[PDB]
């Protein structure tokens, strides 16, 4: 919300009523400096034992 | 040394929290707080003047009666008890012998206390106390 | 004391471990990074019990990194102090501040302030040692120490133990 | 290069929590303390140790290290200071919140005016966000002006329960300025008085976990008594660099220029209310302090003067620095 | 005013004195708001206890401090570390304590010969402070009604033979004002 | 030397290291003055 | 006197002590100039405003003026209240002199190194044993 | 979901957070704390050992045994194993009890007071000869059993003592 | 484990995502930078890319897609089973 319009009166407000941000949107990644959980984000790549032994 | 601790002066008015304690080797008063800082480490001399017996801080106790020269006593009777200890069963119901053994054993007793003949009356009470 | 604990690690391996066999080098990763550690909060891990039953699950690719991150879940032998403990050990250096008494893998520092008023550093014997009427302390000595305190870091912990206390000292 | 190999774990951030400062956890994550309004010794080589540029909260300059973790500019994110106020000073940004808070709970027990023995308080409780539910309660604690120690029962009209209470009415309480003031009306002219800082903060220690937490407030993250300023925390050198044109002439970011000011007037606050120092000369040096706390923090008040530099432009506040499209955001 | 402003705040700050402020109407001159400083014993007696209290634990916890191990000192960053913390920063060699952030060998602290100085003291201050703890022990036995402006002004003593203060209590009518500890039982 | 401190909370098996853009280690440190906490957590404390 | 708190670039490659360095600026590297070895990255080049500490030493103060929206009650208040600051007393009369010695500067057609060179030499001299029973105007014009 | 804000110590058998009384093991199960002596620690470390140098494969006085010791722990454990080296040196030079048998026999004697964990393990780890000295090289049995049974006990322990 | 939605249950589409396709030939791609172990006959070629594609076509790179549900749960699905016909 800070990001768009009243960045620091919204930011009071979180700090008072100490909101809690899961930083599940784009905007809070974007200021963490991590992947954001959209298009290429939206999963996670593992790695397959089972595959991994039989292709040898 | 009606209601404060003797070393560290500290009184009940000031410290409602604080207890007294009593180490049997030398029946020196101090409080809780005086053996925790003064003994944790290990052993020391006993903070008194005119004390150099040493003491470990496992020893304390409470004290039981009002009477210091009365702790004495008892604590004296324990150890002693440990070992003199007949019943009348003991003499085959001789009260004769009973009564003249009880007054011996309460004799090293009273010599004990007052310190009438330590080095003979403590090598008699450690030579009986092996058989 | 010896414990022991069921602990977990985060593994990490480089790409080019991505074989058939990834998993006995998942295995040696965990013998030559954790066998021989030393953790805080643990204390030092020594060994792995039921090596051939660790519990791997499945790795996480990081983003740019490239690596798989590997949750391990293993049982293992670990030595951990505790302020308040005695234990044994063997006397290795000596200096004018104190001698170090090794115990397991960790190394117990006993200040002067600590020892009894008797003892007393004498540097003119070779090698430095600690002269008692009763007693003489220097290295591959026999002494038992009591922990007086211990300081726990990420990667690292150091204890201090004193032998003023009865029944402590030379055995 | 980059950064130095580190032994931590590295992982990601998926969670934010926001609050206040306590004053003992300011105390606690400080590691100096700032005494002193000048930035450089009389010798006007090495920075002053207690100073505002003092080596423990870090370093800004290539060359030196940092005192406390002994790592460069590159490495170093910079270490807190602390200045204990004189007085308590209210958060510029929080006043409209703690009028609200002293509105809604007695001036002289800290008690919620209202209590659960009201059918319209019942619905106003049971509003689960906080920020609605806020505004329900004040709605409601607002027009009443009596702590009512005794309420009617529930069950009856007829006869009245106890509740905790002590009969003081309660002011009507308007913003002038940076000042908390309170009328009180009587049983011609309203009674009319300043309500000190000291005694805001006094009240809101009072008011009861389950109180505060019907106003939105959290336990353990935010208390309404967190607002008033107590301790000022004092960011590291990082976030006000001092700046160089030609390199043989030192400037100073506006924030250190502020940050002087507050020292001054706290210490000028210190020694006069120490001794003589009559009520008026008092009240004078508070509310400069209170100004220049404020301003610090944002400059832009409406209805208040600005803080203007030597140069005559308007001194750039944290505030400014977040806000519009150039700021950090 | 420079001599009196010293003292009044000084009794003021410890509140073994307190204030007394209300406005007063003389009837041939303009009025003043006047100040009056008095006593309030329930309050000064908690505030000397509380002192004496605090002066005898500061000592307490000084005396127990010195009996820990001394610990260590930098000489040159004058940076105190215990002796937990220096056995961390000894050199390779196992024979000196080496500073981290100067490399520099570390020096032994002081207040090692301080042990007896520390109990020395305390024995002083108790022995000294021992009037006020019987006077206390007095105080707690008998109980004592708080004071005010008015109550007081009931045992007064005027000093000047004419006063411009007038030593007399107005408040006003119908007055729903509260102020922070205006008010007694 | 491998030691990790946090004064306050007087814990050194506990720390974590984070990647985050210098302008977000700012932001966060003028949040700080302003006395606002922004508090960065790993472990989520609720779910979605 | 107190903590070294020194930082030198040495190559640990080349060993050469000291050594020979070329700050890249255009692309921000400071690298060996023997083994080209890059040794620190990142390399840093109104918010704040500049201060002599020639004329002033460590003296940092703030006006308070008016606003886009203010009460004249509020901005003559503070301003009264700011006068009254016993530290600040000290090194206004310092500055007060400061303002004197421009304006007898400036009725003269003086150069501004004139002026710079004046303002220091009160300082300087100001505050001495010695200048302690001579008009402020003999000090001053003695400046010029 | 606070998080926001006893030291550890041996006396007050407060062992910390990680160490409490309730374990809970890879499965899920709870278990209690697993504390072993230096005697039963070391069989159980060399138990481990063997069994490794058993995979690889397929795919007594002091001095001699800290020999056979030494080169078997390099066999089969890999690199940095300083740590492991000192352990194996120290448990042997300070072991009591050798065999299963006698570490089994020590075992199924203490567990007969059902003590801590913790304080179990010191006894069966430090020599010590009287009551006395058992009390106060391990504060923690202060009051938590009668002298008449720990110095049965003692007594016991020294008797099965190999060499 | 109740998040793991089991393998019979999986209700997600069996077609590989444009999105999946991206990030699964980066992943594999820059693995075999790192000299990753190439599963594929290679008739030449120098690209990790054009590795990473051949070695999709022929389904022969060993990973799972892990896809997230908004309420945290998932369902992993093979490279190898996700037709990729985009
Ligand atoms: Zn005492
Ligand atoms: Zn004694
Ligand atoms: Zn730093
Ligand atoms: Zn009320
Ligand atoms: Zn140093
Ligand atoms: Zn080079």
């Amino acid at each position: 919300r800070c990001s768009f319009e009243e960045t620091v009166e919204i930011l009071f407000e979180a700090g008072a009523s100490a909101e809690l941000d899961d930083c599940r949107g784009v905007s809070e990644n974007v200021i963490l400096g991590q992947m954001a959980p959209i298009g290429t984000g939206a999963f996670d790549v593992m790695i397959d034992e089972e595959s991994l032994v039989k292709y040898m | 040394n009606k209601d404060m601790c003797p070393i560290c002066k500290t009184d009940r008015y000031l410290s409602p929290d604080v207890k007294f304690l009593v180490n049997p080797e030398c029946y020196h008063r101090i409080c809780e707080s005086c053996v925790d800082r003064i003994f944790s480490l290990g052993p020391a001399q006993c903070p008194y003047k005119g004390c150099d017996k040493i003491l470990r801080k496992n020893k304390f106790k409470t004290q039981i009666f009002d009477d210091v020269e009365v702790e004495k006593e008892v604590d004296i009777r324990k150890r002693v008890f440990n070992v003199f200890n007949k019943t009348i069963d003991d003499f085959n119901g001789d009260l004769v012998e009973y009564n003249k053994y009880l007054e011996e054993v309460e004799d090293i007793i009273y010599k004990l206390d007052h310190g009438i003949d330590v080095a003979k009356t403590e090598e008699k009470l450690r030579t009986y106390e092996e058989l | 004391m010896f414990f022991i604990k069921d602990l977990s690690l985060n593994i990490t391996l480089h790409p080019s471990f991505f074989g058939p066999r990834m998993k006995q080098y998942l295995k040696t990763k965990l013998l030559e990074e954790v066998e021989g550690s030393c953790t805080g909060k643990f204390g030092y891990i020594l060994c792995v019990l039921d090596y051939d039953n660790i519990d791997i699950q499945r790795g996480r690719i990081l983003p740019t990194d490239g690596s798989a991150e590997f949750n391990v879940k293993y049982r293992a032998v670990v030595f951990k102090p505790f302020k308040g403990e005695v234990v044994d050990g063997t006397v290795v250096s000596c200096s004018q501040h104190g001698f170090e008494v090794q115990v397991g893998p960790m190394k117990v520092f006993v200040t002067k302030h600590l020892m009894p008023q008797d003892l007393t550093f004498n540097a003119g014997s070779n090698p430095p040692s600690y002269q008692s009427s009763e007693d003489v302390i220097t290295i591959k000595s026999r002494i038992r120490v009591k922990i007086e305190g211990c300081i726990s870091q990420v990667s690292s912990i150091h204890a201090i133990g004193s032998i003023k206390e009865d029944y402590l000292g030379a055995i | 290069v980059g950064q130095q190999y580190s032994s931590a774990p590295l992982r990601t951030v998926k969670e934010v929590q926001f609050g206040l400062f306590s004053p003992e956890e300011v105390r606690a994550i400080s590691v100096a303390k700032i005494r002193f309004p000048e930035t450089m010794d009389e010798t006007q080589t090495r920075a002053k140790i207690g100073g505002l540029n003092d080596p423990r909260l870090g370093s800004i300059d290539r060359n030196l290290k940092c005192q406390t973790c002994q790592e460069g500019m590159n490495e170093c994110p910079g270490h807190f200071g602390h200045i204990d106020l004189a007085k308590p000073v209210f958060h510029v940004g929080f006043i409209a919140k703690i009028k609200k808070v002293c509105e809604c709970v007695c001036m002289h027990c800290g008690k919620l005016l209202l209590d659960e023995h009201n059918e319209l308080m019942r619905q106003a409780l049971a509003i689960k966000d906080s920020k609605k539910r806020f505004a329900a309660i004040w709605t409601l604690c607002k027009t009443k002006m009596v702590c009512e120690t005794d309420v009617p029962s529930e069950d009856d009209p007829t006869q009245l329960v106890s509740r905790g209470g002590c009969g003081n009415t309660q002011p009507t309480i308007r913003k002038d300025g940076l000042k908390l003031v309170g009328s009180w009306k009587k049983d011609d002219e309203p009674e009319l008085r300043v309500l000190s800082t000291e005694e805001i903060l006094n009240i809101f220690k009072h008011i009861s976990v389950k109180d505060f937490t019907s106003l939105g407030f959290n336990e353990v993250f935010s208390r309404p008594e967190w607002m008033i300023l107590t301790c000022l925390p004092v960011p590291p050198p990082p976030v006000r660099p001092s700046i160089s044109f030609n390199e043989s002439q030192r400037g100073e970011d506006d924030l250190t220029f502020k940050l002087a000011d507050i020292l001054k007037a706290n210490i000028s606050l210190e020694t006069l209310e120490h001794n003589g120092a009559p009520h008026h000369a008092i009240e004078e040096a508070e509310s400069l302090l209170q100004f220049h706390v404020a301003t610090y923090m944002d400059n832009d008040i409406a209805g208040q003067p600005q803080a203007l530099q030597k140069s005559g432009r308007p001194v750039k506040s944290i505030r400014a620095r977040l806000k519009g499209k150039e700021g950090r955001i | 005013k420079t001599e009196l402003g010293p003292l009044i705040a000084r009794l003021r700050s410890d509140r073994l004195i307190s204030i007394h402020k209300q406005r007063e109407y003389p009837p041939n001159s303009k009025s003043v708001e006047r100040v009056y400083y008095y006593v309030k014993y329930p309050h000064a007696i908690d505030a000397i206890k509380w002192k004496v209290h605090q002066v005898v634990q500061r000592l307490k916890d000084d005396l127990d401090k010195n009996s820990e191990p001394n610990g260590y000192m930098c000489p040159i960053c004058l940076t105190k570390y215990t002796q937990l913390e220096a056995v961390q920063l000894l050199n390779f060699d196992r024979t000196e304590f080496l500073c981290s952030l100067c490399d520099e060998p570390l020096v032994e602290d002081d207040s090692g010969k301080k042990n007896k100085e520390k109990q020395d003291k305390l024995n002083r201050l108790m022995d000294q402070i021992q009037p006020i703890i019987d006077s206390l022990k007095k105080i707690d036995d008998s109980r004592i009604e708080e004071n005010t402006f008015e109550i007081a002004l009931a045992r007064l003593i005027p000093p000047q033979n004419q006063s411009h203060a007038a030593y007399t209590y107005n408040p006003k009518k119908g007055s729903t004002m509260f102020r922070p500890g205006d008010s007694a039982p | 030397h491998n030691q990790f401190e946090c004064k306050g909370c007087d814990n050194k098996i506990d720390i974590y290291q984070i990647h985050i853009p210098y302008a977000a280690k700012l932001l966060f440190q003028e949040l700080m003055a302003m006395n606002i906490t922004p508090r960065l957590y790993t472990d989520r404390s609720r779910d979605f | 006197r107190g903590p070294n708190l020194n930082i030198v670039l040495t190559c640990p490659e080349c060993k050469v002590y000291p050594p020979k360095i070329v700050e890249r600026f255009s692309e921000g590297d400071v690298v060996c100039a023997l083994c080209g070895l890059v040794l620190s990255d990142k390399l840093v080049d109104r918010v704040g405003e500049a201060s002599n500490p020639l004329l002033d030493g460590n003296n940092l103060s703030t006006r308070i003026g008016k606003g886009e929206t203010t009460d004249m009650r509020f901005t003559k208040e503070l301003n009264k209240a700011q006068g009254k600051n016993v530290m600040d007393k000290k090194d206004n009369e310092v500055q007060a002199a400061f303002a004197k010695i421009t304006m007898l500067c400036d009725a003269a057609e003086l150069p501004k190194i004139v002026k710079d060179c004046a303002k220091e030499a009160y300082k300087l001299c100001h505050d001495e044993k010695t200048l302690k029973g001579k008009s402020m105007e003999s000090i001053m014009a003695a400046s010029i | 979901r606070r998080r926001l804000k006893e030291e550890e110590n041996a006396a007050t058998l407060q062992l910390g957070q990680e160490f409490q009384l309730k374990q809970i093991n890879h499965q899920g199960e709870e278990e209690e704390l697993i504390a072993l002596n230096l005697s039963e620690a070391r069989l159980v470390i060399k138990e481990a050992l063997v069994e490794r140098r058993r995979a690889f494969k397929r795919s007594e006085t002091r001095e001699k045994e800290l020999e056979s010791i030494d080169v078997l722990l390099e066999q089969t454990t890999g690199g940095n194993n300083k740590d492991l080296k000192n352990t194996m040196q120290y448990l042997t030079n300070f072991s009591r009890f050798r065999d299963q048998e006698t570490v089994g026999a020590v075992i199924q004697l203490l567990k007969s007071t059902g003590l801590h964990p913790f304080e179990v393990a010191q006894l069966g780890s430090l020599a010590c000869d009287t009551a006395d000295e058992a009390k106060t090289l391990i504060p923690s049995l202060n009051n938590k059993i009668s002298d008449d049974e720990l110095e049965r006990i003692l007594k016991e322990l020294s008797n099965l003592e190999t060499l | 484990k109740e998040k793991a939605i089991p393998k019979d249950q999986r209700a997600t589409t069996p077609y590989m995502t444009k999105y999946e396709r991206a990030r699964i030939l980066g992943t594999r791609a820059l693995q075999i930078s790192m000299n990753a172990p190439v599963f594929v006959d290679l008739e030449g070629e120098t690209d990790p890319l054009r590795i990473a594609m051949k070695e999709l076509a022929e389904k022969k790179i060993p990973l799972v897609i892990r896809r997230y549900l908004p309420d945290g749960s998932f369902e992993d699905w093979s490279v190898e089973e996700l037709i990729v016909d985009l």
